[PDB]
DNA sequence: GTCGAGTCTAGAGGAGCT
DNA sequence: CGGGCTCCTCTAGACTCGAC
């Protein structure tokens, strides 16, 4: 079964290549082959020896059409056909007019033609547009919603609001929800929202339901990066100000459409108001949602037609469909996680502010006398002083000299006439101390300076940070720095003389991200490795700053992430709603809690087409030293199954190094750079990402981003900051973008895509967005173009592996389901005795993905190399490492102890063979 | 200046300076606190109090005998108690009764009570501070918790209650790094674990968690299982018996070491006088009657006032705030001739030195909404 | 009868033949339950209050329970003896070391507070007078008897030592009648002391006889002399601009005999303990379901109660069930000043089902206003 | 009337992921 | 020209409203 390419890299399997490409195709001539050995030899990777992989044997999937694109193209077809058939009804339907009074019922409420209120269970329609309000009082609950299907104008009703009661439950259930559900499509402006707000869309088992989102067809279509967002708002070469708007349902209306503008309630009640108000100032309300819900249908009408037109490849819209089904599954421990972290939070946070509180009110003793003006650090502060504005005894005797005492002092307090109506806050502290304590009636005071912390811009001056010797202080332009005085010797990030500190020299701290940033706060974790190395000191001495530094960097995540964290609407299923497996399960915990949390995922939500959500792609890995980082370990299987999932082994890099073999010869290894990438391997330290981690001494975590950094438009800048801050140089960095070169047809492949009149990924063939084209912006935006071509192809293979997945899980019925996708990862949550056979479909998966990304570009062939997965995790909490521990701040005794969570295997193809019989039916 | 002698100045401490040694105030064979010293250490008993009973689900007071029974153990080096009237050798240590050396033999005691209240249902608790007598005699008050786990979740319990233990601790403290736990074994090779605090001198054992077993319990109750078995859960079950003993005495003198211009930075929940009058210039009587009434006022709200208007020697104002600082005085009042014609009184904070004007009429609800927030 | 209540209900404590009546005056076993030990609790701290709080320079003493020991013949207190020293003999030379060696256990507090009369003494300028006062346990023969005796030592100038003796007999008989449901139960009485010193004695009329609960000596200068033979400047305390030795006068109670005495006092069978010294002054139980949501607002109330010093008995958490009308002789019982009902109304509205002890009323009451309407009954309870 | 306290709103830097 | 996002806290600034 070994095969051989011309270039002697080993590549596909006989028994594999026959089923994939089949016998036969079109060899690259005699020229190319010429072409590559010539390169290979001139870069010196001609000579090297190549170790054979273990032949594999496949009886692989029936693969539909003449070929491989094909498939896909069936595949892709077949899963996406009814929802293209439910979104075209909402572009030709009629709505009858919006009803003159809306209605004050529960649950759901038709509306007919001339305002007829009827009131049903479900609104009953394969394509709704929908919108949730959620009074942000009561909490994560829907109060409100209108929907517009064909021919219907549906508004719905909590019993949180018709209803009133001193308190409800604060655990949700699904009996809180919307009722919204034989495939069905909901389109909304950010339908994650309205789909996180449905009551069948937390059950374990899958449902047919998919929802369709207007702001990621305006992405798609003609989406703006960052950096144009930006420059639109500022406005509002720029001809593509016309064609493109802010993902704001009122910024997309008045752009599709161009109608009257939309109007929105300036009061806000929805975020900015109570329950009463809601339910007095009804009318009003409801007719602003309804009016969203018309412009976000009116915006769709134009939107459907044109994504088609950009994206015309079926599996863009069925991997776009897919990857809104997301699904988190918690359990009881969800809880006992969120009160160890933010006790563990509290306890860190006390024990920083205790110093810090301490070091202000030994700070303000030196008001008396004016020693301030001395203190290197607080003489910047406000030292000044408000004025106080204005407008044995006998028992009888005892008790009358108690009586008159009581009498006089309570004339005094009736001597309030000339007491201000507005109480003074603090006349007699400093003025900056005043800033860092609440006011007397705050329902939230605290004794002491309770709001100090270590993000404040006096925290540095009251902790007497000191950066080798010298005072920290902050300039407004120019952030952090330290003040050398003699005003020339000492070398750091330049004297900026704007400062013009009397006598002194104010030199910037040395910042990650080079001269050109500033640094915000000392306390960053970046200044950890100069903490201790003695340049960062803490005034006080000891460990207070080390300390500090420490408690900051495990806080810091939580800091940041507390409020979303705390805030995920977890919605506990009861026993009725729970599958038969989790209930027969032998670790089931019958006086447990289970439910799930639906990621607010916006697919598309980016110019390359990447979804995005708030917390969950932004969740950060378990770690020992962070406070609440086990938060991906808390995703929990629950009993009777396995999250079955695996990572694409250098995704992008193989993808660039396709590109550029393509462009050059019809084969794989044409270039050195894709020679490079195919030969090597993760397990043995040899892969592109260790290969060049030896090479300057980093991680292989640090070796991703070096690389990709330089691969992603470098320049010569970025390179010799580099080189600066690993050596204290641009000739180096000519001689490695030097080394016609290595990756120099992956670069012309690349420029020749951006710089086409309509951009398109080499795979799918997906357009950028109008405000991206060459037509709208004359050679501007350069890199982020560039970038577009790979990293939207990434997309492509993430569609792909999608639809292949979903395609083996549905043929072989296996019991499992999409879970979550970070933007190169497949997360499946799968049923105990399908955890091999769901190994095997994503190992086929890659494979297919792989080969067809090789089609695409006219390749015809695989190598053996990069074929399959690494390993395929098996999993019962979703961890970046099956073996890995968490051991957090907020979790030291680990899974294994505390929450009872073995370890998982990493299975590479030949295990899952084994296992499987390499077969995928039972 | 020492602490030791600061707080014998500032009445803390009490006893001679050969009594003052470390050695002397660890043995605790002689009275070491003052008025202001045994106010902080009852302060601290009703935080303990507080903390671990009244806020804990399940645990119970408890009040032993000061002696134990009489048995003829020959490890037990307790002392014993004679009638001189009797001598007026072997019987002695045959019947005597012995001086209690750990609260853990009345909690074993009154066991089967404390079931009878809880209806057996574990997990439960008994908590208790008393004096316990050991041999050097020297006397220290123990602050003892006996948490009776279920066998189940001996260990869990035990960390529960090591953390609980360490935080509560840390809380009062000014410096939590110096608390610190480390665990340890005993003879039998008992797990555990000790909590220390970082003395001048080094670590001392100020609380100790003790993983028994079933044969702890079975020792005073050499009977029936039935009697002596809880109700874990749906099974009988007999408990595993963790003994969390802490010294409030010891506990006391790290808190003074760990509060220490001199000032005892003591916790708002633990400093003994909260509130400090004054008096102005004149007239004295008008001045002096304002002051009682205040000071009713105060007291009957439960703030404990130090009433320094009374005192006929002359000082300064420098004089007085040294002295409030060093007695850990949380405010000082000072009523003046001005108060008597628009009710504005003037306020000083220990923490912060900082002196404010205030309304008399608002000065009550003030301090009840400090102390109140302070204990949080 | 009294002693089967007080013991089922966790007054008492003890075998039942440790609750015979000589046994509990004799204090030589543990007599008090943790219902019992919280009245007593009560009882110390409402004393603590009313003469060393809201009194004129009383402080706080607190002092060993064992004494160096002299070897008087009058000493019948038990010795300590270090088992050490016995094993190392296994005779009359040793009787006579331990005889003249040993410490023995305090039989009153009154040496404590002499003992700790210099600091105090200092710490007042001297100024006389001035008062000691301390709660501790006192160790008398019957084994051995404990009693936790509550005694404040007054140190006095010869002038007026009558006149604040006979001002310490009518507050101590106002202090212990405050809290009487039947004030005239508390009698005192006139007696000498058998140096021939004038006193007087508090009784209690419990069924069985007037025990005396306290006692008041008009001891003198004699006691402060023995305990300081030294020089008199140390001694004499100064009286205006005058400088006298104190006459001490001694006002020593019981409050394990007065506990037993407000017990009998405060005698359905339900117990009318003062609010000052109720033990349990809040009952938290629930209706029916939802049990989930009405434990988490029993949780809630029980949270806001405890931060605001109020007692409560967290009932909700006993899965045991039985009519509201035992649940409520059971708090009578236990002296239970007020009774709450969480319900399914309590849920729609915020009002809950409010009992008073001593009416035996209902009332409805919004749950904002349960901490308000408790504290206000408390002061006004304690400042009346 | 003029001053002074609340109240959103914008930008900047840091911290997560990929 | 590393990219592409997400949210947080902190602070400067303009605007509004009440109080004397
Ligand atoms: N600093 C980074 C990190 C990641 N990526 C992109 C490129 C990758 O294809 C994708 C996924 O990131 P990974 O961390 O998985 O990178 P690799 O796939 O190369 O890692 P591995 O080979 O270990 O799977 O994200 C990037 O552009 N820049
Ligand atoms: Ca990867």
């Amino acid at each position: 079964q070994l095969r051989h390419n011309p270039l002697d890299i080993q590549m596909l399997s006989r028994g594999l290549h026959e089923q994939i490409f089949g016998q036969g195709g079109e060899m690259p001539g005699e020229a190319a082959v010429r072409r590559s050995v010539e390169h290979l030899q001139k870069h010196g990777l001609w000579g090297q020896p190549a170790v054979p992989l273990p032949d594999v044997e496949l009886r692989l999937p029936p693969l539909y059409g003449d070929n491989l694109d094909q498939h896909f193209r069936l595949l892709a077809q077949k899963q996406s056909l009814p929802y293209l058939e439910a979104a075209n009804l909402l572009l030709q339907a009629q709505l009858p007019p919006k009803p003159p009074a809306w209605a004050w019922a529960e649950g759901w409420t038709r509306y007919g033609p001339e305002g007829e209120a009827v009131p049903v269970a479900i609104p009953e329609e394969r394509a709704l547009v929908f919108d949730v309000e959620v009074c942000l009082a009561e909490g994560t609950c829907p109060t409100l919603a209108v929907a517009i299907s064909p021919s219907a104008w549906y508004s719905w009703c909590s019993q949180r609001l018709v209803e009133e009661r001193y308190s409800w439950t604060s655990q949700l259930s699904p009996a809180d929800l919307i009722p919204l559900e034989q495939e069905q499509l909901v389109v909304g402006h950010n339908v994650s929202f309205d789909r996180a707000h449905i009551r069948e869309q937390y059950l374990i088992q899958g449902s047919r339901m998919r929802f369709l989102d207007t702001m990621s067809m305006h992405m798609a279509i003609s989406g703006l990066s960052s950096f144009q967002r930006s420059l639109w708002i500022a406005a509002k070469s720029w001809d593509w100000l016309d064609i493109s708007s802010v993902n704001s349902l009122a910024e997309v209306h008045r752009l599709y459409v161009g109608g009257p503008p939309l109007e929105k309630e300036p009061r806000e009640l929805f975020v900015k108001g109570t329950m009463k108000d809601i339910r007095e100032n009804f009318q009003d309300l409801m007719q602003y949602c309804a009016q969203d819900v018309w412009a976000t249908h009116e915006v769709f009408q134009q939107q459907l037609p044109l994504f088609l037109e950009r994206c015309p490849h079926p599996v863009t819209l069925a991997g776009m469909l897919e990857m809104g089904v997301s699904y988190l599954p918690v359990n009881q421990n969800w809880e006992r996680y969120l009160a160890e972290a933010q006790g563990t939070y509290e306890e860190l946070q006390r024990e920083m502010k205790k110093s810090l509180m301490d070091l202000a009110n030994d700070a303000c003793q030196l008001l008396s006398g004016e020693r301030y003006k001395e203190d290197p650090w607080l003489w910047d502060l406000e030292w000044d002083l408000q004025e106080f504005k204005q407008k044995p005894c006998s028992e009888e005797e005892e008790f009358q000299q108690d009586v008159m005492a009581r009498a006089c002092l309570q004339k005094l307090k009736g001597t309030t006439e000339l007491l201000p109506k507005r109480p003074q806050h603090l006349p007699g502290h400093p003025g900056w101390y005043r800033k860092l304590c609440p006011r007397l009636d705050d329902p939230a005071w605290t004794p002491g300076p309770s709001l100090l912390s270590l993000q404040m811009r006096v925290t540095p001056k009251l902790m007497a940070l000191t950066w080798d010797g010298f005072p920290l202080h902050y300039s407004e332009r120019h952030g952090w720095g330290y003040l050398v005085p003699g005003r020339s010797y000492h070398h750091g990030n330049g004297p900026y003389n704007d400062v013009d500190i009397p006598g002194c020299w104010f030199f910037k701290l040395p910042h990650k991200d080079g001269n050109s940033c500033n640094v915000g706060s000392p306390f960053a974790k970046d200044f950890l490795p100069k903490m201790e190395d003695g340049t960062l000191q803490a005034g006080p001495g000891g460990a207070s700053g080390p300390r500090a530094l420490e408690i900051n960097k495990m806080i810091s995540f939580w800091r940041n992430a507390h409020k979303r964290i705390s805030s995920q609407m977890v919605v506990w299923l009861p026993r009725s709603a729970l599958p038969r497996a989790v209930i027969r399960h032998p670790d089931y915990d019958e006086e447990g809690l289970y439910g799930a949390i639906l990621p607010q995922v916006v697919t598309a939500g980016t110019i390359t087409r990447r979804a995005v959500e708030p917390t969950w792609l932004t969740a950060s890995n378990a770690r020992p030293d962070r406070v609440g980082s086990e938060l991906k370990a808390m995703v929990q299987a629950p009993p009777g199954y396995t999250l079955v999932g695996a990572d694409v082994d250098s995704q992008e890099l193989w993808i660039a190094a396709v590109l550029g073999d393509a462009h050059f010869a019809g084969m794989h290894g044409c270039t050195a750079f894709g020679w490079m990438t195919l030969q090597g391997r993760k397990s043995r330290g040899t892969d592109l990402h260790s290969k060049t981690a030896t090479t300057v001494g980093i991680s292989r975590e640090h070796a991703k981003i070096f690389n990709y950094g330089r691969i992603y438009g470098a320049g010569q800048p970025f390179a010799e900051r580099l080189l600066m801050q690993f050596n204290h140089a641009a000739e180096k960095a000519q001689q490695m973008y030097a080394a016609g070169g290595t990756e120099s047809e992956m670069f012309n492949k690349l420029e020749s895509i951006a710089t086409s009149d309509i951009p398109r990924t080499p795979v799918l063939g997906c357009c950028i967005s109008r405000a991206l084209e060459p037509s709208a912006v004359q050679e501007e935006f350069m890199t982020s173009r560039v970038n577009w071509v790979v990293q939207s192809s990434a997309v492509d293979y993430l569609h792909l592996m999608l639809v292949a997945m979903k395609w083996l899980f549905e043929e072989f019925a296996i019991d499992g389901r999409f879970c979550i996708s970070i933007h190169d990862e497949v997360r499946y949550l799968v049923r105990e005795e399908d955890r091999y056979r769901a190994a095997l479909a994503l190992q086929i998966t890659n494979l297919l993905t792989r080969c067809m990304f090789a089609y695409k570009l006219g390749l015809n062939d695989l190598p053996q190399s990069v074929a399959f997965f690494s390993a395929v995790d098996i999993d019962r909490c979703l961890r970046k490492e099956v073996t890995m521990d968490c051991k957090t701040p907020s979790n030291p005794t680990g899974m294994e102890r505390r929450y009872g969570i073995p370890q998982g295997e990493a299975l590479d193809i030949y295990q899952i063979i084994e296992l499987t019989k390499g077969s995928l039916e039972k | 200046e020492a602490l030791v002698d600061l707080c014998r100045r500032r009445h803390f401490f009490s006893g001679t300076p050969q009594q003052l040694s470390t050695a002397a105030l660890l043995s605790g064979c002689h009275a070491r606190f003052g008025p202001l010293g045994v106010e902080l250490r009852k302060n601290l008993a009703s935080q303990w109090w507080s903390s671990m009973v009244v806020f804990r689900e399940q645990v119970f007071a408890v009040d032993s005998l000061h002696q134990e029974p009489g048995s003829s153990q020959p490890r037990d080096s307790a002392f014993r108690l004679v009638s001189p009237e009797s001598i007026r050798l072997e019987n002695l240590l045959k019947t005597s009764g012995k001086l209690r050396a750990t609260l853990l033999h009345g909690a074993l005691e009154h066991y089967v009570n404390c079931l009878d209240l809880v209806n057996r249902k574990l997990p439960f608790g008994l908590a208790q501070i008393g004096v316990c007598f050991h041999p050097v005699v020297g006397e220290k008050t123990e602050a003892s918790l006996v948490w009776f786990t279920p066998t189940r979740t001996s260990s869990q319990w035990l960390d529960f209650w090591l953390r609980h233990r360490l935080l509560w601790w840390r809380k009062f403290a000014m410096s939590p790094s110096n608390f610190s736990s480390a665990d340890c074994q005993d003879e039998l090779g008992r797990k555990g674990s000790k909590l220390y605090y970082s003395f001048p001198w080094g670590k001392e054992p100020i609380e100790t968690l003790w993983n028994l077993g079933d044969q702890e319990l079975l020792h005073t109750y050499p009977g029936n299982v039935s009697t002596i078995q809880g109700r874990d859960g749906r099974k009988n079950v007999v408990p595993c018996v963790l003994s969390v003993s802490g010294d409030v005495d010891l506990g006391t003198l790290a808190y003074l070491y760990d509060s220490f211009r001199k000032v005892l930075k003591l916790h708002p929940c633990l400093a003994p006088i909260k509130v400090a009058l004054d008096v102005g210039k004149g007239p004295t009587v008008e001045l002096r009657q304002v002051c009682q009434g205040l000071l009713n006022e105060l007291l009957e709200n439960g703030i404990s006032v130090w009433p320094g208007y009374s005192e006929t020697v002359h000082s300064s104002l420098e004089q007085l705030h040294s002295k409030y600082d060093e007695m850990s005085v949380l405010f000082s009042v000072l009523v003046t001739e001005t108060t008597l014609e628009n009710g504005l009184i003037q306020l000083r904070s220990r923490d912060t030195t900082m002196k404010e004007m205030m309304h008399i009429s608002k000065l009550r609800d003030f301090l009840v909404k400090y102390l109140a927030s302070a204990s949080n």
